[PDB]
Order: C-alpha cells, then structure tokens, then sequence
C-alpha cells in the first residue's frame, strides 16, 4: 500500500503552495490577498503534508506548537497598538518604522503589515489546532 | 549531476570576482568560460558530463507535452465514436527502476499516454498493474513504448 | 440586479427557517450555514451592484465598487466560520457522548 | 467569442452535475466534483478576460489547489478509515 | 480580442472540455470515465489558461505569471489525483462493465 | 449541496466584482464542508434510519413569511430616500494617506483595524474551545 | 494620557493573551487574572473620575476624524457600567479561585474569563453599530465555551441550544445594520444619529428600529424572546452563572437604551407604546416564573427575566426621571443578581441537593450566610434602606406623573412577588428543624459574597455620593446633541 | 548536499519568477523562503539539511588558518634555538578515509600542522606515513589531534 506517487507529488507540490501563500501575504496592501488567505493556505500546505504523512511526523517536520503561534500573534497587533500609543499618539496609529536586525539595513516598512503578520500566525495556528485536534480524537 | 551545475555556477561567481564588474552578462561569460573547463576535467567526476541530462530533462518535457496532445485526440476518437467499441483491460508490466522517482515520472507519464491509466504500483518496487482502455489495439504496441519510455528514464539516471 | 439578489436570499432565508425547525441536529447546522449565506449576500446587495472596477487603485477607472460592505462581509465570513467550527465540534462530542441525533428528543 | 465559451463550459458543467447525481459508486461522484471544480476555474477565467481585469488569477491557482487538497483526502478516506493516521 | 491564435485556444479549450462532459456521461465505467475526464479536461483548461494568459500578455503588456504556475500544477495534480481515485476505487471491490483478462 | 451553495456564493463574489471575498469563501467553505462530513459519519447507526425531511404544515407557513418578509424589507429599504455613502474618502485617501492600493485589505487593517483585532481573538476563543472540548472529559 | 479609555478593553486583553502560554501551572494563572483585575478596576475608577471631571471621552482609533474611523466614546453611563463589571468580574474572579476544580482550569479557564470580560467592556464602550456586532460575537463567543466546559451531559445540550439561539440572532443583526446602511449609507453612531434626525418622517426607520428591539430582546431576555435563558443557565456552573447573569443580559438592555435616547427620535409614540407593552409582558412572565419553581436556580433566573422588564419599562418613558430610575435600578440589580446566584452556589455546597423541600434548619449551623441572604433578599425586593429602593422609586414616580396608573400598580406587585420568592427560599431552607443536610465547614468563598453585599448596603445608604455621576449620564442621554458633537469635531 | 544548494537557487528564480522584478534583493528574499522550505522537507533527502556543510567547511577554513600560525609560531622556537635538541621521526598512521578528497585534506591539514610532515600516503588507502619534526615532544597529543582532525572530516560528510 506505498504511497510513493502521492508522497513524491506532495514533495514536488508543497513549495509552489508556500510561495503561493507567502506571495498571497506580501502581496496584501496593493493587489488582493493578505494575511487571511496567506494563513490559511501555509495552513493547506500542511494539510497536504499531514494528508500524505503520519500526525507525529508533520509535528516532527514541522517542529511547533501552534497555541503558541496564536497567542504570539495576538501579541505583535496588540504591541503593534501599544508601540502606537506611546509617541503621543492613539492605539493604532500606524507610522513607518525601520528594522536593522542586522537584515537588509534600515528597512523601512509600514507597520499595518506586522498587524498584517500577526493575523497570519494566528490563522495559521488556528486551522492547524482545529485539524490536528480533531485528527487524533479516537 | 547537481555537484558540476553548482560548481559551474560558483566558477562563475569566481570569474565575476576577477574583474571589478558584477552583471549578468559577466556571469554568462564565466558560465561559459566554467562549462569550458567542466568539459576539461571529465574524468574526475563519477555520472557524467552535465548537459546530457539537461538535453535529455526537455526531451522528457517534449515526451509530456506530445503524449498529452496524442492522448486527447485518442479519447476523442473514443468518446465521439459509438460507445460499444472499446474492449477494457487490467495487467501487469515488470519494473527494473529503483528510485520512487523515477517510478512516479514513469507513472505519470504512463498515466497522460493515450489508452493507459495506472493502478496499484506494487508493495515491492517490482512491478506495475494498469488499466487499459482498449485491449487488442494497445496491449503490446504500447507495451513497447513505454519500454522505450523506461529506457529513456534509465538514461536520465545513467 | 438588486431584486433578483432580493428574491434569491429571500429563498436563502425561507431554506433556512425551514432546516433550522427541523427534528436532526446536522439538518439545524445545514440550515445555519444557508442562513449566514442569505445574509452575507444581503449584505453585499444593500451595499449596492452597480458597475464599476474591483476595490483597488491600481486599476485607474473612474468609478469603484464600494469597499465598506466588502471588508464587513469579510469580518462576518471568518467570525461565521469561527462558530460554525465550535458548534460542528460540539454537535460531534453530542452524538459521541449521548448517542442520539433526534433534536426533540433531547431533554 | 467569449460567450460561446461559457456556455459551452456551462453545459459541460451540467455534465458533470448530471454524473455526480447519478452513478452507483462514489467514486464517479468524487471525479465528476474534481472536473467540476476545474471547469469552475476555467470560467473564473474567461469571465476574468471579460471583466478585463487581472484581479482573479489568484481564484484559478487557489481552486487548483483547494480541489487537488479536498480530493486527495476523500481519495484518503474511502481507503481504510481514516484520512488523519494516529502516531505509532 | 484581436488575435487568431487566442481565440482558437479559448475556444478548443471550452470544447475539449465538453468532450470530457460527454465522456463522463456517456462511457460505463469508473475507470473510463478515469481516462476521459484526467486526460481530456487536463488539457482543456490548460489550453483555456494559456490563451487568457496570451490575452493579458498581449493586450495589456502585463506578464501574469499566476496563471503559468497555474498550468503547471495543474498538470501536475489531476492526473495524480485520477491515480488516487481509480486506486480508491478499484480497492473498493468495484467493478463494472463485463472485465475481462484482468488480474488482481 | 450546501457546498455547491458555498462554492456558487463564492462565483457570485468573483461576478460582482469582490476578490478577496471570492478567495476566503473558497477555503472557508472547503473547510467547513470537511467538518461537516467529519459531523456526518459519525452518526450512531442505531435509530439513525436515513428518513427524508418531514412535512409540517406550520413549518412551512413560517418559513415562507420569515423569507418574504425580509425580502420585501430589502426591497422597501433600497428603493427609498438615502443619503449616499462615505466611501468617497476611502477612494480618495488609501493611498495619499495610507500605504496602500487595494481597499478592502486597507479598510481591514488601517482605517477600521480595531475591529480585526477582536475577530482574531474570536478565532482564537474558537481554536481554544475545540481544544478544550475534545480534550477535557471529566463527565 | 487619552488612550485612558481603552484600558478597560486593553488591560484584560493582554491577560487573556499572556494566560495561553502557561496552562497547567494554576497558581500563576491565579496571580496574574487576580493582580491584573485589581489594575482592571483601578483604572475604571480612575475613567470615571475623568468622565467625571471634564467632559464626555471620545478618542478617534487611528487619527482619521469621525465619520470614517472607529470611535471609542466613553459617556458617564458607560464608565459607570465598566466599573459594575469590573466589581462583579473581580468578586466572580475569587469565587473561581475556591469553587473551579483543577481540571477546569488547567484548561485555559482563567483565558474564557478575561476574554468574557473584553467582550463587555468592549460592548459598552463603542461609537460603531458593527463594531458592536464584533463586541457581542467575542462575548457571545466566549460566553459559549464557558457554558460547555468540562463536558458533561447537560451543559452539552444545553450549549447547543444557546449557541443555536445566539447564531440566529448574531444573523438577524447583520441584516439590520444590512438594512439601516442601505438606508443610511454611514456605520458610527453619531453621524448616522444626524441623519436619521435628517429624514425622520420616513416608517422603514420605524420597521428598522423594531428589527432592533428583536434584535437585543433575543440578547437580553424580552417577552416574547426570553424562551432559550432558564435551560442556559441551569446549565452552567455557579461562578460562570453568575457572570452570565450578572453581565449578559443587562448589555442587550444598555443597547436598547443608548438605540432609543441616540438613533430613533422621532415617530415615537409607536416605539414607546411597543416597549411598554413588551415590557409588561416580561414582568408578568418573571413573577410567574419566580411563583412557579421551588428551586433556587429558577427563582434568580426568573428575577433576571422581571428585573430587565422594570427596566424596558423604565427606558419605554420618554423622561428624565425614569430613566434616571432605570440607571440605578441597572447597577444594584448587575451587582444584586451576581451576589445571589454566588449565595444559590453556597447553598448549593453545603446541601448537596437545589431542592427547597429537602433542607430545612440552616440558621442553627450557618447564621452568617442566614442573615446575609436576608439582607439580600430584602435589598432585591426594595425596601428603603436598602439599595433598590431609589430606583423603582423613582421608575413608579415617573410612570405617575405620565399617567400610568395600572402599570405601576403593576411594578408594585412584582416588587411583592418577587420578594415572596426570595423569601420563599429564606423561610423553607433556613428556618425549621434539622433535617437535610451535614455539617460541612464552608470557607473563603463567603467572603467575595460578603463583599458584593457590603458594596450593595453601602450603595443603597450612599445614594448622594452616587447621585451626580447618574445625573451626568441622564444628561448627556435625553439630550443626543452633546453626544452628536462631541464626536463629529 | 548540492542537490539541496542547487534547489534553493531554482526556488529563489521561481520565487523572482512569480513577481515581475529582478533584482538581488528579491533573489535574497526567495533564497530565504527556499531555505524555509527545504527546512520542512528534510525527509525526503539523504545526506543532511545543507547547512551543517556550510558551517563545518567554514570550521576547516579557521582550523587550516589557526593551525598554519601554530605551525609558523613552532617553527619559530625551533629555528632561533640551539638547534641541537631536535629528535626527527617518521611514523604510521591508520586511516579509515576512503576517498581521496578527503585523504587529500587531511593530508594538506596535517602538512600544515606544528611539527609534521607527510610522505607516503600508501598505495592501499589504509595507512599514512609522517614525518615529525620533535619525536618526544608530540607524537601521542600531535596524534590525538589528527584524530579529532579526522574525525571532523568524518562529520562533513555526514
Ligand atoms: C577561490 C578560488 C577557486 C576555487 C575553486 C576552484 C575549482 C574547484 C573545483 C574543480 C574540481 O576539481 O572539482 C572537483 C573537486 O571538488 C572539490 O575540490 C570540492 C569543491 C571545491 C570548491 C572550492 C570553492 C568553495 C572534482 O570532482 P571530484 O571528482 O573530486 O568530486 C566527486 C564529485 N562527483
Ligand atoms: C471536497 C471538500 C471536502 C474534502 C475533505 C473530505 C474528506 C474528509 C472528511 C471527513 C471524513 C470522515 C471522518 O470523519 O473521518 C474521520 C477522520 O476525519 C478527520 O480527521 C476530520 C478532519 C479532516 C480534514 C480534511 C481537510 C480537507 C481539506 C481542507 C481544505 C484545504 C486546507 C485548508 C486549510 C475518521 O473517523 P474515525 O472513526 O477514525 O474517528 C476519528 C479519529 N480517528
Ligand atoms: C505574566 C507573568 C509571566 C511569568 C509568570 C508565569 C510563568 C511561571 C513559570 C512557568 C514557566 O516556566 O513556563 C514556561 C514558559 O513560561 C512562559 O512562557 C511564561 C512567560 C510568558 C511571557 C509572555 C510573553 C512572551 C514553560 O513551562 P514548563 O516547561 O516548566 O512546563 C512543563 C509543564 N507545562
Ligand atoms: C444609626 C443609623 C444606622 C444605619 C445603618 C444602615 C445599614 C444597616 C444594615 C444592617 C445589616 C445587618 C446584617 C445582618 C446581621 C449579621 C449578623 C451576623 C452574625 C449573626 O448571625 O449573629 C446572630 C445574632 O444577631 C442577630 O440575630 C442580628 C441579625 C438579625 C436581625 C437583622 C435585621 C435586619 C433589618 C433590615 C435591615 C435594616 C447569631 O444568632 P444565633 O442565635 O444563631 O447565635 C449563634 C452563636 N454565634
Ligand atoms: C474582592 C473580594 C475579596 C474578599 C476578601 C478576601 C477573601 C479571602 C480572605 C482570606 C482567606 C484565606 C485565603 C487563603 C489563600 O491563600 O487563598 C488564596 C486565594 O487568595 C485570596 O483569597 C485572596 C484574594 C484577594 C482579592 C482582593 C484583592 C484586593 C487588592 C488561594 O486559595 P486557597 O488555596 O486558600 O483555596 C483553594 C481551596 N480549594
Ligand atoms: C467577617 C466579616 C463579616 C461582614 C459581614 C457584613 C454584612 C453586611 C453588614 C452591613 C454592612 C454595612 C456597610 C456600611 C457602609 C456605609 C457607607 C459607606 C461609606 C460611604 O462612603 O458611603 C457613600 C458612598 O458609598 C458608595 O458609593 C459605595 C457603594 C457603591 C459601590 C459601587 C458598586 C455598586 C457616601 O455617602 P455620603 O456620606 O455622601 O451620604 C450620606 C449623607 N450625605
Ligand atoms: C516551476 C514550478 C516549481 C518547480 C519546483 C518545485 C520544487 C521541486 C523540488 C522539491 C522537492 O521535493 O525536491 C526533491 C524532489 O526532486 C525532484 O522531484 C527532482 C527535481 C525537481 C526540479 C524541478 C524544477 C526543474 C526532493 O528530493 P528527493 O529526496 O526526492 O531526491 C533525492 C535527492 N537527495
Ligand atoms: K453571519
Ligand atoms: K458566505
């Protein structure tokens, strides 16, 4: 009972699904798309993963814990607001805001699409919670 | 086979790095310059020399886009035909390929060839069980296409 | 336009007075969802179908589609789908627990 | 023209309705939803050229991958069981 | 729309896959319809999205690439998924329409 | 059939020109539609009988009055007096004021984003309580 | 500095956020809700106290102006009724520290609260009618799981029927506002205020503002919209209960109010004739109800269902003193119901039964508890020193001076009714011989239930402290100008 | 273990191919993406996520630096010293590096080291021949360090 064509084509399928979802993301302020859809097709990607596969090992592949995921994402639009609230300013205010991690120095970047980010890590965390939840019921 | 692409990709970062110039048509010419001296040292390398599976990936590509295009004016011509004609069958072929790739490119193209439609590739990666659509007119023309279609996919691996 | 959409959630609306005032638990949810259906539309319909270019400035017409009933729909899809979710789990733990579908019958 | 297109896509779509109310197995039903899914995604595009906007291709990639993901796991359903295994 | 080869891609397109509805309707068993539906409505619409691809592409200037991701995947996936469905099927114990020769 | 309703809500969104509706819809209802056969097989074979939709006559009297009667307040409340709309100021400032080009996604996070905040947070409650459901069994 | 009034939807928020991350360790989980409802009452206070000072709070969300943003406004009502909820939030909040088992609340119980309590908050503090929609789906949301955690029998059932219930009413007040948008065209309560009072001589506003009514009589429990509240909440356990009584059903009522003091003005004799009739409607069907069962659930549950019909009656009356009267008969009877479904929990503990017939002789082992149910049971009914006299008083002199003789005639007697009920159960459960029950020593949850009746006496004494904040809120509420610009600058 | 490099740069061109703009900084933004997804898929492959390589390859560039200014320091001390205190030596050593790039690093790491020298790498790819510049000084913790030196050229390839 090999699933050595479905398994194979999930391994050839999955990453123009995640390039979808991450284009979907970007892509969210200027042409249609944002953080729904984005989220809720990484979710599909791993759908499709937990559908060729075991629910151990997608856990392993993908080592997270998606409660997690929804409150961390709770918390980047809540302190999105806050960061808003302190220059004198109403919550929620959103100005520009610049990120030197080190990465790509001094990216200038409006901060409705960290609101944007952390509606995507609570979708992503939610359907993942629903399907992995009901999977291993019994 | 993917160890001589990315060294002929890094001797042309090599090449852009020898002068002061970094551009596209640099990398060409470094490209050029490094598949010159990739067809030098041969011997060194174990599979092969590189473009013949590059040649022979858009042969398979053609092989698709060919037996896609056969295959619906051959369903065509079964569909629009008076329906009592078509004789259906299930057998087995013996499978000398290896790799779950290699068996899953010749599932799929033997799935988009006109008349044949796989089901249950076996446990052991032995043999093949598949659907015919007509019996007498591809059972043994067909067997020898896709003997042709495993050739050329041992020939991509070496 | 407008009252042909009107006399189709119309029907939306009576389809799904009619499943929720049934005896089966799934019959109920059926008719929930053609319910949030009827009123997502409405929605969209009051807002007003007159022609014009999708929401986005990109596309340089002269005249758009208006954006506000479109990003309110979108906030009742996705809280919908929240407690449609919720109430499907439910109704599962119910049969699993219980052991019986009939909606008069529980007491 | 383009008209003519949708009707004829409307019509196949009638087809496949017409298969996926009859036909004795599921699997016929499962197959005809799949190609019904498909021809939806041909007509988002042809309406998409009508519309003249380049505002729903995303539509088309996201019906091919929504109706790959849902036939896939009812294929994984009516083999053995489940469609989620439990871990060893 | 000015162009031959655009409309005559759209428009083999709708009618290749009318075919494939035809072919649903009209053969006996699941693994034919199998046959028609994968490979006709494959290249149905993979013929209806290169000319609505070569539409925007021409008279807009406006390369969509979504659309060629689109045709690859499908291309990848339906035939795939007829595969899985004959497979589901054929495990079921179904058959229909007087087998022949055929083996397990 | 109430996923071929969903689906066709959904090529309704695409026809009167609404993207993103079209793609959420899509997924939505493709989720939705698999939780309700997860809700479907594991019906109780016993009592369950597999019986059609029983005819009551007061049934059917209050579901046409519930669907003409919203119905001809739809059509009583579009076709009266009005003032116009205000979305001349979302038309006229998603780019001169926000960053950005589409509009309902702008209206989502920017000019309305107090109120996702809170339908992020009714997910969240909703993911929660599957959880707590599913694994809390004290009986 | 301005953000003041958004620290009653921020501060629990972000608990609830921050309680997801460590479920199974409970005692942290009780520091940070307990310390962060103490803050969460604090800055209440300190919100009404500003609303009291200068005038009423309006803070645009983003820095967009008035119509085409969210805006949060803060009157002297809304303050007020933040501040009642973060008093009977933090008494609940205790009352859950000794009542709760363990395994409710290593699942994510503390989490349901905080999020129960940021949908109210938010509820009563909005200038946007879909704004309030998303308010309602996260209380409603969480009242939900509440109601079905720990998964027995009975609250299964039980939540599917409220969770029915509330689906089809959340749908209903998405056609509403469908409706009054096709109408109006705008979604913030002012401007759409400004221009109903532009075009009021038109009946759809008439048909639209009843919708409403429908609407909010299914969120609060109006006759004849009351049907799915006794089986809810003899569902769920007592600290949940009294949450959901204290809280739930009292907003349907402040959106009826600030619906008829703010949008619909005009043609409104229909109005108020329609709400006096349902109105009365209630009351009939609460003393009935509160006569009938001689089980200690019902009875409370069948005073919340009276106690919102003094009040419909209250707001059905176009005057300032009646709707002074309904103010303060709202926040004692928040408070009170609170304070008597915590006694019905008591109870409940040391009896091990809810049946009035089978315990008698409580007041030979537990006279604290005796002679506090007695106090609350009198502060329920009226009587003058205690706290819901002023209110009802006040309602009966309003309906006097408008020439409503039977209908407070009316009032009167569901006053005695319900006070027969109340001391139904104080005459059979705690007088009479020892027959029902064992002695079980109760401990530290008597005490949230002492405080809420401390606050409840010292409420009724002070009523000159409590006054002019209440005379504010009547203020700003038969008079919508001040509140149509203070928002539209 | 270039299979894994060559495949993020071909994800990094479809990542620059699915937006209209070529640029660099888009190629960094997909070959981060790439990198993401190649991470999720690391039970397909064989050898081992790519970046352990990387980062060990990176680990003999420092040891073949640090080891050629310990080598220099040694020679130094030896030179300016009263050169009659010197031992010479030429030893065995057993090898379980199979093939020749790796024998041939190891040879070049272990020319470069402080007091070693290699002559006679056998024809049987079993045993190494060395000459030692101090035989009391180092050859038991000189040996001890050749082995955690081919025990890292063990760990890069996997
Ligand atoms: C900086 C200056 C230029 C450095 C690079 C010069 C060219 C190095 C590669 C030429 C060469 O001999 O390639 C292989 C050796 O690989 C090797 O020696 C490993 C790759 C070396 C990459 C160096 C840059 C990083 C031969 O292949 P092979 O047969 O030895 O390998 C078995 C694979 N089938
Ligand atoms: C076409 C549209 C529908 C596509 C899916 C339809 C097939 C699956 C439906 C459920 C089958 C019946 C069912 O309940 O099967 C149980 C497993 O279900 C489950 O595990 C339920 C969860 C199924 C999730 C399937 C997700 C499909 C794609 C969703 C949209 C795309 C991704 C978006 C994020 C096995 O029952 P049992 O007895 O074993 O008991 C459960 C403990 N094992
Ligand atoms: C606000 C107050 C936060 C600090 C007090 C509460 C936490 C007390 C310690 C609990 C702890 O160590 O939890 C760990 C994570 O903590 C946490 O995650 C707690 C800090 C939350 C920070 C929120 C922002 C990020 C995981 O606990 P474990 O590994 O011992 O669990 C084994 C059985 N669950
Ligand atoms: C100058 C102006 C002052 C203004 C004041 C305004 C505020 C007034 C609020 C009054 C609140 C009263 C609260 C009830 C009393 C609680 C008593 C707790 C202790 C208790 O039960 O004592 C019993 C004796 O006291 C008793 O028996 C006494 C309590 C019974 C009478 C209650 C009368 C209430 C009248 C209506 C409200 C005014 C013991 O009795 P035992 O025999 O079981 O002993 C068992 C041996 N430990
Ligand atoms: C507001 C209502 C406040 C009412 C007055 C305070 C009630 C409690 C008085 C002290 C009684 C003994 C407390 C013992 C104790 O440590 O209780 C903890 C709760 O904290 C507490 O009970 C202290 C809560 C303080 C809340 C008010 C803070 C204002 C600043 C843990 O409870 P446990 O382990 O004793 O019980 C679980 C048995 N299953
Ligand atoms: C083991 C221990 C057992 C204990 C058991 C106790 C059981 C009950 C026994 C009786 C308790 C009696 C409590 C007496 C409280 C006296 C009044 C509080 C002082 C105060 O400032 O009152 C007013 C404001 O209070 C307020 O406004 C506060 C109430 C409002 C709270 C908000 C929520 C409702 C101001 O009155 P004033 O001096 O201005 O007026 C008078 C003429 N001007
Ligand atoms: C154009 C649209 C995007 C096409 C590329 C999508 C990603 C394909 C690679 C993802 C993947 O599964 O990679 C390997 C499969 O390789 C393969 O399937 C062969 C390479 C595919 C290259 C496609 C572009 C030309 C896994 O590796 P593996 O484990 O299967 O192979 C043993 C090697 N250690
Ligand atoms: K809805
Ligand atoms: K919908």
């Amino acid at each position: 009972r090999n699933d050595v064509i479905l398994r194979t084509t999930t391994a050839v399928v999955t990453p123009i699904i995640v390039l979808f979802s991450v284009q979907l993301f970007f892509a969210g302020h200027y042409y249609p798309g944002g953080g729904f859809i984005g989220g809720l097709m990484t979710a599909g990607a791993i759908v499709l993963l937990l559908l060729a596969f075991d629910i151990e090992t997608v856990r392993k592949m993908v080592p997270i814990n998606y409660k997690w995921l929804v409150a961390i994402g709770l918390l980047f639009a809540v302190g999105t607001g806050m960061s808003s609230m302190f220059l004198d300013r109403p919550f929620l205010t959103h100005a520009y805001k610049y990120v030197h991690l080190p990465l790509l120095d001094h990216t200038s970047l409006h901060t409705a699409v960290l609101f944007d980010l952390g509606v995507y890590f609570v979708v992503v965390g939610v359907t993942m919670i629903i399907i992995e939840t009901i999977g291993e019921s019994d | 086979m993917a160890f001589q692409i990315l060294l002929n990709v890094i001797l042309a970062f090599v090449w852009m790095f020898l002068t002061v110039s970094f551009d596209g048509a640099s990398f060409l010419v470094g490209y050029m310059i490094g598949l010159f001296i990739l067809f030098i040292l041969r011997r060194f390398f174990h599979s092969r020399f590189y473009l013949v599976p590059v040649f022979v990936i858009i042969k398979l590509l053609f092989i698709f886009f060919k037996e896609l295009i056969l295959s619906n004016i051959a369903v065509a011509k079964v569909v629009m035909q008076r329906s009592l004609t078509i004789q259906p069958a299930i057998f087995a072929l013996p499978t000398e390929l290896k790799k779950e790739w290699e068996i899953t490119v010749l599932a799929m193209l033997i799935t988009l060839t006109p008349g044949t439609l796989v089901l249950d590739v076996s446990d052991d990666g032995s043999t093949l069980y598949i659907h015919a659509l007509n019996s007498p007119d591809v059972h043994e023309a067909i067997e020898s296409i896709k003997q042709s279609f495993e050739k050329t996919i041992m020939e991509v691996s070496k | 336009m407008e009252l042909l959409m009107i006399v189709v959630i119309g029907c939306l609306f009576a389809a799904a007075t009619y499943l929720l005032l049934s005896k089966s638990l799934l019959r109920i949810i059926i008719g929930t969802g053609l319910l949030s259906h009827g009123a997502h539309l409405l929605l969209l319909t009051m807002g007003g179908l007159k022609a014009g270019a999708p929401p986005l400035l990109g596309e340089k017409a002269s005249r758009y589609v208006d954006p506000l009933p479109q990003a309110l729909i979108l906030t009742a899809i996705v809280i919908s789908f929240g407690v449609t979710a919720f109430f499907l789990v439910l109704a599962y733990r119910s049969y699993q627990e219980i052991g019986t579908d009939h909606m008069e019958g529980m007491k | 023209m383009l008209n003519i297109a949708l009707v004829i896509l409307s019509l196949a779509m009638v087809g496949f309705l017409y298969r996926v109310v009859k036909g004795p197995s599921t699997a016929d039903r499962i197959i005809a939803l799949d190609a019904m899914g498909i021809t939806l995604a041909g007509i988002v595009a042809i309406v998409s050229m009508l519309l003249n906007t380049s505002a729903f291709l995303d539509v088309i990639l996201l019906i091919g991958i929504l109706a790959f993901v849902g036939t896939v796991a009812f294929a994984k359903f009516l083999e053995k069981g489940v469609v989620i295994e439990r871990g060893n | 729309i000015a162009n031959a080869l655009v409309v005559v891609l759209i428009l083999l397109g709708a009618v290749l896959t009318l075919l494939s509805a035809v072919g649903a309707i009209r053969l006996p068993d699941v693994y034919t319809r199998s046959h028609a539906i994968s490979k006709s409505t494959t290249l149905g619409i993979m013929c209806i999205l290169l000319g609505a691809f070569l539409h925007f592409f021409i008279e807009n200037n406006h390369f969509n690439s979504r659309l060629l991701l689109g045709i690859v995947f499908i291309f990848m996936t339906s035939p795939v998924a007829a595969h899985l469905i004959s497979r589901a099927a054929y495990y079921a114990n179904v058959e229909r329409w007087e087998g022949t020769v055929r083996d397990d | 059939s109430l996923g071929a309703v969903g689906y066709a809500v959904a090529l309704f969104f695409v026809l009167f020109r609404a993207p993103d509706l079209a793609l959420t819809q899509l997924v939505i209802e493709t989720i939705s539609v698999a939780l309700f056969l997860l809700c479907f097989y594991h019906l109780p074979k016993f009592t369950q009988k597999q019986e059609s939709v029983r005819f009551h006559l007061g049934n059917a009297l209050v579901s046409l009055a519930v669907g003409m009667t919203m119905s001809i307040i739809a059509f009583l409340a579009y076709a009266g007096k009005h003032f116009d709309s205000i979305s001349q100021y979302y038309v006229d400032n998603t780019y001169e004021k926000a960053a950005g080009k589409n509009m309902v996604n702008v209206i989502l996070v920017d000019f309305r984003g107090f109120d996702t905040l809170f339908e992020i947070c009714v997910l969240a409650i909703a993911a929660l309580g599957i959880y707590a459901m599913v694994k809390l069994r004290l009986a | 500095m301005s953000n003041l009034l958004l620290l009653p939807i921020v501060i629990p928020l972000v608990t609830a956020i921050v309680l997801i991350f460590f479920p199974k360790h409970v005692f942290w989980q009780r520091v940070v809700s307990l310390a962060a409802t103490v803050g969460l009452v604090v800055a209440s206070g300190a919100l009404l106290h500003r609303v009291h000072t200068d005038g009423i709070q309006t803070l645009n969300v983003g820095n967009w102006p008035a119509p085409f943003g969210i805006t949060l406004v803060s009157d002297s009502l809304s303050a007020l009724l933040v501040l009642t909820t973060s008093i009977i939030a933090l008494a609940c909040l205790v009352y859950s520290f000794y009542a709760i088992g363990h395994k409710r609340e290593t699942f994510y119980y503390y989490s349901f609260f905080q999020f129960l309590i940021v949908g109210v908050n938010g509820a009563f503090t909005t200038g946007d009618l879909f704004n309030l929609f998303v308010f309602f789906e996260v209380m409603l949301m969480s009242s939900y799981v509440l109601l079905v955690l720990g998964g027995t029998k009975i609250q299964l059932r039980e939540t599917i029927k409220y969770t029915l219930v509330n689906v089809i009413s959340s749908a209903l007040f998405v056609v509403a506002v469908a409706y009054l948008y096709a109408v109006t065209g705008t979604l913030n309560m002012a401007h759409l205020a400004d221009r109903i009072n532009a075009l009021g001589s038109s009946p759809i506003l008439t048909v639209i503002a009843v919708l409403f009514i429908i609407v909010f009589g299914l969120k609060g429990a109006i006759f004849p919209l009351y049907f799915w509240l006794p089986g809810a909440y003899y569902a769920p356990p007592t600290p949940v209960l009294a949450l959901f009584g204290g809280l739930l059903t009292k907003v349907g009522v402040y959106s009826i109010l600030r619906t008829f003091t703010l949008l619909f003005t005009h043609d409104a004799a229909y109005t108020h004739t329609l709400l006096a009739w349902l109105a009365l409607g209630t009351i009939i069907i609460g003393v009935i109800g509160a006569v009938a069962y001689n089980d200690m659930r019902y009875i409370v549950i069948y005073n919340i269902i009276a106690a919102v019909g003094v009040m419909i009656f209250g707001i059905s009356i176009m005057t300032p003193e009646s709707v002074e009267g309904t103010i303060f008969y709202l926040l004692q009877d928040m408070v009170m119901k609170a304070m008597l479904f915590l006694f019905v929990g008591i109870i409940f503990s040391i009896t091990r039964s809810n049946d009035i017939r089978s315990f008698s002789g409580l007041i030979t082992s537990y006279p604290l508890l005796g002679w506090a149910f007695f106090i609350a049971a009198l502060s329920l009914a009226g009587i003058p020193p205690l706290s819901g006299f002023i209110g009802k008083l006040l309602i009966v002199k309003a309906s006097f001076d408008a020439q409503l003789i039977f209908e407070a005639i009316v009032i009167l007697l569901s006053s005695l009714l319900v006070l027969y009920s109340v001391m139904k159960i104080f005459m059979n459960g705690f007088w009479g011989e020892k027959k029902g029950f064992e002695q079980k020593q109760v401990d530290g949850r008597l005490f949230p239930v002492l405080f809420l009746l401390v606050l409840s006496v010292a409420y009724g004494i002070g009523i000159e402290f409590v006054r002019p904040f209440v005379l504010d809120a009547v203020n700003v509420l038969v008079d919508p100008s001040m509140y149509i610009e203070a928002v539209l600058k």
